[PDB]
């Protein structure tokens, strides 16, 4: 027999799958260079002709 | 970062991103603090000897150079002492910031405070 269901507002069963989109930053082509090095290990050099 | 001399510029504390003027501010802070000025660290600071005859006036220069080298590792320090006319002992601290390779000019110096 077919059960009848009317509009609700907030159920526990919907909150079991409310999760659907995840904005993570895991290994990918756009997340390869996660770590940048500060000026403690960089040399600032000028661009000369023949460089 | 906040460079040493606390100046309220544009209504906020002067924050500089570059490490070169921050290192210069570190040098100024080290030279402007006399050993004993700070209550937390009573040993940090340059040693000051003012009223004494000018016979052993190079040892204090060497001590200041050593203190600058130990305290600030991002720069190289060479300190020279000259004897002036009346009572002035002229110290010249030549410093270079190891991160950069050329002389780094700062635009805040040109601004009139």
């Amino acid at each position: 027999t077919t059960q009848e269901f009317l509009s609700k507002n907030k159920t526990i069963e919907s909150e079991l799958l409310d999760l659907l989109i995840k904005p993570n930053t895991d290994d990918s082509i756009l997340t390869r260079n996660k770590q940048a090095i500060a000026d403690r290990d960089l040399f600032d050099i000028e661009w000369e002709p023949g460089q | 970062m906040y460079v040493y001399p606390p100046r309220i510029i544009n209504g906020t504390l002067y924050k500089s991103t570059d490490l070169a003027e921050y290192t210069r501010g570190k040098i100024l802070q080290t030279l402007s603090i006399v050993r004993g000025e700070l209550v937390a660290d009573p040993f940090f600071g340059v040693p000051l000897r003012l009223f004494s005859n000018i016979n052993d006036y190079q040892s204090d220069v060497s001590k200041i150079q050593i203190i600058l080298e130990e305290e600030i590792t991002e720069a190289q320090f060479i300190v020279t002492g000259d004897l002036k006319n009346n009572g002035i002992v002229s110290l010249t601290v030549y410093w270079a910031y190891l991160g950069t390779e050329n002389i780094e000019n700062f635009e805040i110096d040109t601004s009139n405070i």
